[PDB]
């Protein structure tokens, strides 16, 4: 089905009643005073400004914002360098090397996520079996130089310590939904 | 008990989609009869 | 009459502050000088205030702290400063302030926040972690 | 002495003018223009800040790289910011801007806005949100807090 | 396709890529600023016109 | 002697914000600051050149209406005499012939912007 | 003595000036749902004065194809000529009293059109002449009506005098029996002054800047201090010659209470319009001019020739 957004052309005739009418239309400039009335009405309503940076703008569990590197209750890395993030970043964003730790381990001895190549699409954290990489809720992290952005696992572990706390409530909000 | 993100029983309630910009105002006579009669005021 | 009670909510807002002095500190650090009820405070000295009347995005709200990691912050104020509890509900990631569901303790959870540290001394510095690969030869330090 | 503290309260006078003026110019590239504009918008409303987009490099303050750089562009972006009087500042934001982003290894592609101007505020995201922004045009008031250009002529 | 687990082509139809190569037939016999009205109501996005 | 006073206060106001707007700032030129400005290109020629003038028929059309604005003001000092009907007559007819030339003009496509 | 009274009409309309531009922020913010300015100083009052600092301690520009007499002269004249529309202005008593001071308002007017002229010529740049030629454009479009419009509200006023304009209004405003001219007159001074709709001089969507693309720092603050201050000078006199202020010998205070608070209503209506419109096209501020407005105002022109004469109520001469 289709409608006609700009036809009328059923044309009338033009009484002296409605002759007038176009007149005044043109002459007192009738549609022109709406649309200030229609700015007058919002002059009049509360604005929808917030008081940044006092107030915040909402923000579900799920928002994909800093990198971090998480732990176990034991305070052991999750991470075992499996690589699974960095066989899909789209960017190319994480570097990883690994070898067995002291004790036996599989850990990682380096892992850099560059914070300029990410698109912080989040498929890392859908990746790991294990959940240790994950994008937090911090989003106020702008530096002034661009080596600054360029994480090494020392950095994404400390946000792991940083964030902990607040990353491991939004995943009990939202692993049931994944 | 499976518990999913639905619409509720009955559905929701209806939604405005037509244009609804109303008809509003005094007619073509009582604009210019107005404004004449403030001319004429004016000149006497 | 409704003239009348606007008044009435201007008058208690201006002197809800606790005197001059505590009105002329809010007016200037926040440019908002509201009356929520306060929610809690925090090790730092932020505090929380909401009220659940105004719309969505204006509902919670936080006076930084004047003086966080010995840094002057009574001008200086970013929003890195809430901590990660607060940051939740601050956010409206949740619903609940940490005064009533805290955060599950950990012993490498940092007890000290840590605010942006860009530009300063203890900005973080770039380096790779992994030690040498290619071990070369050292020569015998005695003739032949 | 009297006349270094003199010029220490001149330094804030300078600064705090400029910091309360900061006019970006109009000049957006890609998806991360997007939500410069909603920066501006009602919510976050830069303007309280002091903050007016104004089309003209001569009339602006500062360059908002908001968006990819490609090679095409690159010498375009460089002139608009050379005819900009100074002081002028850069925010780079986005991984585009920052890095490349996800066209790192484009051939067409400016690997980052900082092989082509100097920046001063780097804004990570793809894009980063509206308050993101915000964040760091207010970390780019609090760098201009800390100029000292006439203390330091003082002491020349 | 060619079989495996990256895509072999991928061609992109941008709906503006036509629309920006009309905007000198829609210009015909108009003033500077009818150009830009033209290009506000072709709906123009250059993410997917360049590529 | 006033109205000499206060306008060069008002040009001694201009100028010294002039001098104030040049010496005040750091000044740092260089030939690519100091270029022309073109939407971030290089102009493709100066901007002398030649640019057509579509509405030509109004502007000299503005002069000729603009000298019939210096026959119509003295009307103020004309309603003081005693001729009544000439004065009234006279301003009648050259306001008539105005808009009969603004007519001519019109329905001649005069008032249309050449293409 | 005279020269303090320069004081107390220059600063203080200076200061007005400025407020305007926060007024017009925060206006056209909470038009648009959103605060405007209101974090420099309390509720933005100190925002004013920062761009003013800031602005002069940018660096100005010198454009290697310039040409550097008109370029410097043009912003100059542009603030002269803006304070200089003030002296003759009575609230009630002018400071310079001029007997043909609507002629001197017309005069000075158009000639500030040519800082607008030769700065976009001086530039030498393609948006900035592209400027001027609709400078040029515009004044063909609002300078003859604009001078018919005046010439028939003095014609039941009796001079070219200002200050005789409280005296006619001492019953009644003109607006009533002039309403139709008081229409077409207040567009006209949105013209005048390059407001929107017709910022077509400026007009940022289009050319980039249009005339002061090429202007930076100090010589950009004096075009623009002289673009606000005419707002205020146009509404000012629009105030004077259509709805006359309360005028009593003895209560001169009346006289400019009342004279403000309707010439800023009239400047907060140009804000108004401002959030409210889209720009007109220049080709259409010719024909709207010419074929509306100029056939109005000849009639209107003939109408009010020949109402004094056959009402028997010619203004007197003095
Ligand atoms: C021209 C008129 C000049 C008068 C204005 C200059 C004063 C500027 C300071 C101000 O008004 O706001 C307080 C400002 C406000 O601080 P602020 O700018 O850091 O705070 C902004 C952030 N919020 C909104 C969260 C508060 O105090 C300052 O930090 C600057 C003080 C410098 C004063 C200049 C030196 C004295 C003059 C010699
Ligand atoms: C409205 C008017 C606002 C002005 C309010 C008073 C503040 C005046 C401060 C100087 C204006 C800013 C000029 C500037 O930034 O250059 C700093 C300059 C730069 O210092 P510099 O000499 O060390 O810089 C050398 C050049 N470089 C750095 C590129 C190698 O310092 C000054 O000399 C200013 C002297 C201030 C004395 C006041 C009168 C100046 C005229
Ligand atoms: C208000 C501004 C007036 C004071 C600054 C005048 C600048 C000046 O001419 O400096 C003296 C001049 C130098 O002018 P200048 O080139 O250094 O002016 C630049 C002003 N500052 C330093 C603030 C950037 O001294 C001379 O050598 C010739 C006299
Ligand atoms: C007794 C004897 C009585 C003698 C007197 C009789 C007087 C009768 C009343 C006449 C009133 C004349 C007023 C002028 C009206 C006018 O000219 O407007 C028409 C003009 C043309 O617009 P257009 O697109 O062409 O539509 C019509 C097609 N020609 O359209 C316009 O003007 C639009 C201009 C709008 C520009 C925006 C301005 C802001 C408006 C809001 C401010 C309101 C204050
Ligand atoms: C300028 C002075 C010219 C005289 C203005 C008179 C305006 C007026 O009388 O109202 C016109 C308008 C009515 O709307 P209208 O377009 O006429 O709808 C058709 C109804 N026959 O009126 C309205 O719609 C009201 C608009 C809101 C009023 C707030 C603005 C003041
Ligand atoms: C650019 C600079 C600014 C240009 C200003 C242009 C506008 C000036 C228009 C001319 C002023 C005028 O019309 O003169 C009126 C007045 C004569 O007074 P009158 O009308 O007869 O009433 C009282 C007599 N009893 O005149 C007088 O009282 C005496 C003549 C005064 C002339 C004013 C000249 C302005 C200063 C120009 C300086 C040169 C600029 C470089
Ligand atoms: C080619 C262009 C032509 C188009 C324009 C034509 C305009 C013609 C206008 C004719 C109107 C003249 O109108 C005429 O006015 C005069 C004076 O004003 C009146 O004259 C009357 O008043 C005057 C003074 O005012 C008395 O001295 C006189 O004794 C008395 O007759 C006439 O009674 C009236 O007829
Ligand atoms: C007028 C003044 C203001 C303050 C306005 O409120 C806002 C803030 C400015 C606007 C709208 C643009 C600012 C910069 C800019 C040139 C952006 C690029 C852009 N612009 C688009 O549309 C307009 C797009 O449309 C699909 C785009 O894709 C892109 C990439
Ligand atoms: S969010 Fe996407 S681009 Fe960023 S590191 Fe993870 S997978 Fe790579
Ligand atoms: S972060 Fe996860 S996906 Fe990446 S290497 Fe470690 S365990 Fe594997
Ligand atoms: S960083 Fe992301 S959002 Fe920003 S321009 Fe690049 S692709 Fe678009």
């Amino acid at each position: 089905t289709y409608k006609y957004v700009n036809k009328k052309e059923q044309e009338s005739e033009v009484d002296m009643k409605s002759a007038t009418d176009n007149a005044a239309r043109i002459l007192m400039w009738t549609e022109l005073i709406r649309g200030l009335g229609m700015t007058l009405s919002y002059l009049f309503r509360e604005p929808a400004t917030i008081n940044y940076p006092f107030e915040k703008g909402p923000l579900s569990p799920r928002f994909r914002g800093e990198h971090a590197l998480r732990r176990y209750p034991s305070g052991e890395e999750r991470c075992i360098a499996c690589k699974l993030c960095e066989a899909i970043c789209p960017a190319q964003a994480i570097t990883i090397e690994a070898e067995p730790r002291a004790d036996g381990s599989r850990r990682t001895t380096r892992y850099d996520i560059d914070m300029t190549k990410c698109i912080y699409c989040g498929f890392c954290q859908e990746a790991c079996p294990v959940d240790a990489i994950v994008e937090g809720p911090n989003f106020e992290f702008s530096t002034e130089t661009h080596e600054e952005l360029l994480y090494n696992k020392e950095k994404l572990l400390n946000n792991g310590d940083k964030w902990e706390a607040e990353i491991a409530a939004n995943i009990q909000a939202d692993y049931l939904y994944r | 008990k499976v518990k999913q993100d639905m619409p509720p029983p009955g559905g929701y309630g209806p939604i405005d989609y037509k244009r609804n910009l109303p008809r509003r105002g005094l007619s073509g006579y009582s604009m210019f009869a107005v404004g004449i009669g403030a001319l004429i005021f004016g000149y006497w | 009459m409704e003239l009348v009670e606007v008044l009435k909510r201007g008058v208690q807002q201006v002197t809800g502050h606790g005197g001059l002095r505590g009105l002329l500190r809010v007016f200037f650090r926040a440019n908002d000088i509201r009356i929520g009820t306060l929610v809690g405070e925090d090790k730092y000295g932020n505090k929380y205030y909401e009220d659940n009347k105004q719309f969505f995005g204006r509902h919670r709200w936080v006076i930084y702290t004047t003086e966080m990691n010995g840094k002057n912050t009574f001008w200086d104020v970013d929003g890195s400063m809430v901590p990660p509890e607060w940051h939740r509900w601050l956010h409206c990631m949740t619903d609940d302030p940490p005064t009533t569901n805290p955060p599950t303790a950990r012993k490498f959870i940092w007890t000290n926040h840590k605010f942006n540290v860009s530009a300063t001394p203890e900005q973080y510095v770039p380096y790779s972690t992994t030690r040498k690969k290619i071990h070369e030869w050292v020569p015998p330090s005695t003739p032949y | 002495s009297r006349a270094e503290y003199v010029v220490t309260k001149l330094d804030d006078l300078i600064n705090w003018a400029r910091r309360s003026s900061l006019w970006p110019m109009t000049f957006g590239l890609a998806c991360c223009a997007v939500e410069m504009m909603h920066m501006a918008a009602p919510r976050y409303d830069m303007d309280r800040f002091g903050v007016v987009f104004r089309a003209s490099p001569r009339q602006a303050d500062v360059m908002i790289v908001a968006g990819t750089l490609t090679n095409k562009m690159a010498p375009a972006l460089r002139k608009v910011y050379d005819q900009m009087p100074e002081p002028r500042y850069v925010v780079s934001m986005g991984s585009c801007a920052n890095g490349g982003g996800y066209y790192h290894y484009s051939y067409s592609v400016v690997r980052g806005c900082d092989r082509i101007v100097p920046v001063d505020i780097y804004v990570p995201g793809c894009p980063p949100t509206a308050e993101a922004l915000l964040y760091g045009i207010l970390q780019l008031q609090r760098k201009i807090k800390r100029e000292q250009k006439l203390k330091i002529w003082y002491r020349r | 396709s060619d079989g495996s687990s990256r895509p072999y082509r991928c061609k992109i139809k941008a709906p503006g890529f036509a629309h920006l190569a009309g905007l000198d037939k829609m210009s015909k016999g108009h003033m500077l600023a009818d150009v830009v009205a033209i290009i506000g109501t072709q709906d123009i996005v250059f993410g997917e016109i360049d590529r | 002697m006033n109205l000499y006073t206060v306008i060069f206060i008002n040009i001694l106001l201009s100028l010294t914000l002039i001098l104030v707007a040049f010496w005040l700032p750091q000044m740092n030129l260089y030939s690519e600051k100091a270029n022309p400005y073109e939407c971030g290109f290089d102009p493709t020629s100066s901007a002398r050149l030649p640019f057509s003038m579509k509405f030509f028929l109004v502007a000299i059309t503005f002069l000729l209406f603009d000298l019939e604005i210096a026959l119509l003001l003295p009307l103020p000092w004309a309603i003081q005499t005693i001729k009544t009907s000439t004065m009234m007559i006279m301003a009648f007819i050259l306001v008539t012939i105005l808009s009969l030339g603004l007519a001519y003009e019109w329905t001649q496509k005069g008032l249309e912007w050449t293409e | 003595m005279f020269f303090i009274n320069i004081l107390t009409l220059l600063v203080p309309i200076l200061i007005a000036m400025a407020f305007l531009t926060l007024v017009e922020r925060k206006i056209l913010g909470y038009m648009q749902l959103r605060k405007g300015p209101n974090i420099v100083g309390p509720y933005g009052i100190l925002q004013p004065f920062a761009d003013a600092m800031k602005l002069f301690m940018k660096e100005p520009m010198r454009p290697l194809t310039t040409s550097m007499s008109l370029f410097i002269i043009a912003p100059t004249l542009s603030l002269t000529l803006a304070l200089s529309l003030w002296v003759p202005l009575p609230m009630p008593h002018p400071l310079i009293n001029l007997n043909l001071g609507i002629l001197f308002i017309l005069a000075t007017s158009s000639l500030s059109v040519y800082s607008i002229l030769w700065s976009g010529w001086a530039s030498n740049s393609k948006y900035s002449l592209f400027g001027a030629l609709r400078a040029v454009a515009q004044t063909i479009s609002y300078e003859v009506t604009m001078a018919i419009i005046l010439l028939s509200v003095l014609l039941m006023n009796g001079s070219y005098s200002l200050q005789t304009l409280i005296t006619t209004q001492e019953h009644m405003w003109l607006l009533l029996p002039a309403w139709p001219m008081a229409m077409m007159w207040f567009i006209s001074t949105l013209a005048e002054t390059n407001r929107a709709p017709f910022d077509l001089t400026e007009g940022e969507s289009e050319l980039v800047s249009g005339f002061n693309v090429e202007y930076a720092a100090g010589p950009f603050a004096l075009f623009f201090m002289a673009e606000y201050t005419n707002i205020i000078l146009m509404n000012a006199l629009t105030t004077i010659i259509f709805l006359g202020p309360l005028y009593y010998i003895n209560l001169p205070e009346l006289y400019s209470t009342n004279f403000m608070m309707e010439a800023l209503l009239l400047s907060s209506t140009f804000l108004w319009i401002r959030a409210s419109y889209p720009r007109f096209r220049y080709d259409q501020l010719m024909h709207l001019l010419w074929k509306n407005f100029l056939p109005l105002t000849l009639a209107l022109c003939m109408w009010h020739i020949s109402l004094p004469i056959f009402t028997a109520g010619v203004p007197p001469y003095m």
